[PDB]
C-alpha cells in the first residue's frame, strides 16, 4: 500500500472538496474528516478516486479548523493494517472554511435548515467589494486568499 | 492523574483499587460482578497472593463512608506473551473470590466487541482515564478519585510527534498513545491497570488499560494504554472457562 | 460532464460556472464534485457505525443488522438498544 500525498484543499465558496496522490494501483482509500476536538467521520468510502468532496461537514461549523487524512487499503483487503494494527494513512493541511474558502447575493455552499446562506450572510455588513475606488469581493481581515477573481 | 479533576463520587463506578497488604497496588476496572481487568506489570514483584485485595465504590481513601466493597483476588491470569519488566501485552484478568454486589456506586464497564470497537470507538476523540495515583511525577497520589479526559492517538501520529531519547519502549499494536505532548495532563505512577473508557451513544465502554509513559505529562510524550480491542476474544473466553487452580496464570495468547 | 455547458451537476444539482471551473450546489440527499454521490447508499458499520446505537454487523447484499450489549435488546426502531436489567453495564446510575 503506499500512502496518500499531497494532500490539498480546493474549496471556492465553501464548496470544499480535498484531493491527494497517488492513483491507486490496486488499492482503495477512505477518508476521515474532524475539528481538533471533535470525532472523527469518514467518508468517501473505499473510493478509488483521488478527491473527496468534505463539503457537508465543513459547512456545519465554518469557523472551525479541520485536519482530514486519508487511508489506503489493498482493495480486496479492506481489513489491512500495517505493524501497529492500524491502516495506512497521511494528514492533511488544517483548513479554516471561514478564512481560507476562495471567495467566488450569491449563494454559498453553507446551507442553514437546508436553504443556503449568502456571502453577505456568512461574512456580515463587514464583507466589502472593490470597483476600482470592476468588483472584486475582500475580506480584509484575511491573511490568505482575501481577494476574489474580478468582475 | 496530573491535570484531571476529581471524580464526583459516584460518576466512575467501575474504577477499581487493588491492595497488596493494605498498600495501594494499581487501579483497575469492573467488567462484571466477578471480573476485573487490570494491567499485568501491577503484579510483577507479588509475593502475598493471599493479601491481595479489590475495593469498588471507593472514592475517598481516608475516610470510609457505607459504599466500599471488598473482595480477595481469586486468580490474576496474564497473556503467556507478556514478558515481566516489559510493557508490551499488558493486561491481566483477575477473578473475585466472591462477587460484588452492584449498586449505585459499583456498576461495570461494557467491554466492547472488537469491530465495534476498532471502527467506531478507536475514533471517538476523548475518553476519561482515572486512578488515585500521583498528581504530579514524584508528587503525592491523591486521596479522592481523580478522572481526565484525554484525547486518542494514531501511532503514526504518535511516534511522529514524540522525541527519542527516554525510557519509551516501541508503541506496539497492542498499545496506542493518548494524552498531551505540552506537559500538562496524563496518567501518572499509581494509576497503572486503571481505565481508558470511552463514552459512545450514552453508554462506556473499555478501550484501553493504563500502562506506561516517559515520566507523567513530560513534554513531547504521550500516556501509553492497553489497546483491549486485541484482547476482547481472549478476555471472554477466559471469563466462560473453568477455574484452573492456582492464583497467577499464564493463560495463551492468542 | 465539463465545465457548466456541459451539464456537470448530476442528480438535479445547479451548476454554477467560476474561471473556467464550477461548484455544483447539491440537493439534500447528495453530495461530490458533481452532486453524484447518494448519501442513501452508505449504510454499513465503518460509517457512523450504520446507524446502530450499539453493535453492527454488514450483511452480504441485504441490510446491515445492529445489535446490543449483554443486559441490553434492541428496540423496535432496529437502531437503538434498552436495558433489560438493573445495573446495565457502561451506564452510570446517579447521572440516570
Ligand atoms: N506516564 C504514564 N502515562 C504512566 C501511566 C501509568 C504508570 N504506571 C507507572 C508505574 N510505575 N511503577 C509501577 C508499578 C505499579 C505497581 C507495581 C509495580 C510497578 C507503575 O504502574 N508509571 C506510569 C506512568
Amino acid at each position: 500500500t503506499v500512502a496518500a500525498y499531497n494532500l490539498t484543499w480546493k474549496s471556492t465558496n465553501f464548496k470544499t472538496i480535498l484531493e491527494w496522490e497517488p492513483k491507486p494501483v490496486n488499492q482503495v482509500y477512505t477518508v476521515q474528516i474532524s475539528t481538533k476536538s471533535g470525532d472523527w467521520k469518514s467518508k468517501c468510502f473505499y473510493t478509488t478516486d483521488t478527491e473527496c468532496d468534505l463539503t457537508d461537514e465543513i459547512v456545519k461549523d465554518v469557523k472551525q479548523t479541520y485536519l482530514a487524512r486519508v487511508f489506503s487499503y489493498p482493495a480486496g483487503n479492506v481489513e489491512s493494517t500495517g505493524s501497529a494494527g492500524e491502516p495506512l494513512y497521511e494528514n492533511s493541511p488544517e483548513f479554516t472554511p471561514y478564512l481560507e474558502t476562495n471567495l467566488g447575493d450569491e449563494r454559498t455552499l453553507v446551507r442553514r435548515n437546508n436553504t443556503f446562506l449568502s456571502l453577505r450572510d456568512v461574512f456580515g455588513k463587514d464583507l466589502i467589494y472593490t470597483l476600482y475606488y470592476s468588483v472584486q469581493a475582500v475580506i480584509p481581515s484575511r491573511t490568505v486568499n482575501r481577494k476574489s477573481t474580478d468582475s | 492523574i496530573v491535570g484531571g479533576k476529581v471524580c464526583p463520587k459516584g460518576e466512575c463506578p467501575w474504577q477499581v483499587l487493588l491492595l497488596v497488604n493494605g498498600a495501594q497496588l494499581c487501579g483497575g476496572t469492573l467488567i462484571n460482578t466477578i471480573w476485573v481487568v487490570s494491567a499485568a506489570h501491577c503484579f510483577d514483584k507479588i509475593k502475598n497472593w493471599r493479601n491481595l485485595i479489590a475495593v469498588l465504590g471507593e472514592h475517598d481513601l481516608s475516610e470510609h463512608d457505607g459504599d466500599e466493597q471488598s473482595r480477595r483476588v481469586a486468580q490474576v491470569i496474564i497473556p503467556s506473551t507478556y514478558v515481566p519488566g516489559t510493557t508490551n501485552h499488558d493486561i491481566a484478568l483477575l477473578r473475585l473470590h466472591q462477587p460484588v454486589v452492584l449498586t449505585d456506586h459499583v456498576v461495570p464497564l461494557c467491554l466492547p466487541e472488537r469491530t465495534f470497537s476498532e471502527r467506531t470507538l478507536a475514533f471517538v476523540r476523548f475518553s476519561l482515564v482515572s486512578g488515585w495515583g500521583q498528581l504530579l511525577d514524584r508528587g503525592a497520589t491523591a486521596l479522592e478519585l481523580m478522572v481526565l479526559n484525554v484525547p486518542r492517538l494514531m501511532t503514526q501520529d504518535c511516534l511522529q510527534q514524540s522525541r527519542k531519547v527516554g525510557d519509551s519502549p516501541n508503541i506496539t499494536e497492542y498499545m496506542f498513545c493518548a494524552g498531551y505532548s505540552d506537559g500538562s495532563k496524563d496518567s501518572c505512577k499509581g494509576d497503572s491497570g486503571g481505565p481508558h473508557a470511552t463514552h459512545y451513544r450514552g453508554t462506556w465502554y473499555l478501550t484501553g488499560i493504563v500502562s506506561w509513559g516517559q515520566g507523567c505529562a513530560t513534554v513531547g510524550h504521550f500516556g501509553v494504554y492497553t489497546r483491549v480491542s486485541q484482547y476482547i476474544e481472549w478476555l471472554q473466553k477466559l471469563m466462560r472457562s473453568e477455574p484452573r487452580p492456582g492464583v497467577l496464570l499464564r493463560a495463551p495468547f492468542p | 460532464g465539463d465545465q457548466c455547458a456541459s451539464s456537470p451537476c448530476q442528480n438535479g444539482g445547479s451548476c454554477k460556472d467560476q474561471l473556467q471551473s464550477y461548484i455544483c450546489f447539491c440537493l439534500p440527499a447528495f453530495e461530490g464534485r458533481n452532486c453524484e454521490t447518494h448519501k442513501d447508499d452508505q449504510l454499513i458499520c465503518v460509517n457512523e457505525n450504520g446507524g446502530c446505537e450499539q453493535y453492527c454487523s454488514d450483511h452480504t447484499g441485504t441490510k446491515r443488522s445492529c445489535r446490543c450489549h449483554e443486559g441490553y435488546s434492541l428496540l423496535a426502531d432496529g437502531v437503538s438498544c434498552t436495558p433489560t436489567v438493573e445495573y446495565p453495564c457502561g451506564k452510570i446510575p446517579i447521572l440516570e
